[PDB]
């Protein structure tokens, strides 16, 4: 735990150089300000120097629960080579919880806001803009994936 | 001249919000009016006293003008 607590503080230094991922971490941080969703993935450097075994134990002991888990695989197998094996190994999993322990979601609102890390010394400027998305279930995602495809992409190498 | 080659900035961050996501006139009465006073106390001393003296030379200038037309005892 102490070693990784240094390794984590080695990659936050790295992702500063992964300039693309800095943008989305800023983007998610703004439009979803105030919610848990503005958080990073690796967490701030502060909390990583303060996190305990119990927080892991408490975090671990709540989310890894069968109703909110999945197993899947494909390629060379049959479905009943597998069902026995989770019936063998994962049957002892905690398939329940203390009645008020497993929360559901908050509707994460959307903000229209700008954020800018002005840095003139660097070569290039990574930029992003976006709006509220509908969600997973909403079927017009099949519409929007087309529209993005209409617009598309380009990076300095396509011979077109 | 335009944006792009004016001058240098390094390691500064800007946080700005839409207008639609906020009231136009927040704390217009609450925080403003104390700020009007603080704005006022910092100017009043070196703004008025000339204009104060003007009120006196607009004062004495007319009074002393009025008398001069009134006759003398002679």
């Amino acid at each position: 735990i102490e070693k990784e607590r240094d390794v984590i503080l080695q990659e936050l230094q790295e992702n500063d150089t992964s300039m693309r991922d800095v943008v989305f971490n800023y983007l998610h941080a703004t439009a979803f300000q105030g919610t848990p969703l503005a958080q990073s993935v690796e967490g701030p450097s502060e909390n990583v120097r303060k996190l305990s075994r119990a927080d892991l134990t408490e975090y671990l002991s709540r989310h890894y629960k069968a109703p909110r888990m999945v197993l899947a695989a494909a390629g060379g197998l049959e479905h009943r080579q597998l069902l026995d094996l989770a019936q063998k190994h994962f049957s002892g999993l905690s398939g329940t919880y203390d009645e008020d322990a497993v929360p559901t979601l908050s509707p994460c609102r959307f903000t229209g806001s700008q954020i800018c890390h002005r840095e003139d010394g660097l070569p290039l400027a990574h930029v992003a803009i976006a709006v509220e998305g509908p969600g997973w279930a909403h079927p017009d995602n099949v519409a929007l994936q087309v529209a993005n495809a209409i617009i598309g992409h380009y990076d300095c190498t396509y011979g077109g | 001249r335009q944006f792009g080659h004016l001058t240098r900035v390094r390691h500064v961050i800007t946080y700005s919000l839409s207008p639609f996501e906020q009231r136009a006139f927040p704390h217009y009465f609450s925080k403003g009016i104390p700020n009007v006073l603080r704005r006022t106390r910092a100017c009043i001393l070196r703004v008025a006293p000339p204009f104060v003296a003007f009120y006196l030379v607009y004062t004495w200038g007319t009074q002393e003008f009025e008398k001069s037309k009134r006759k003398n005892p002679a």
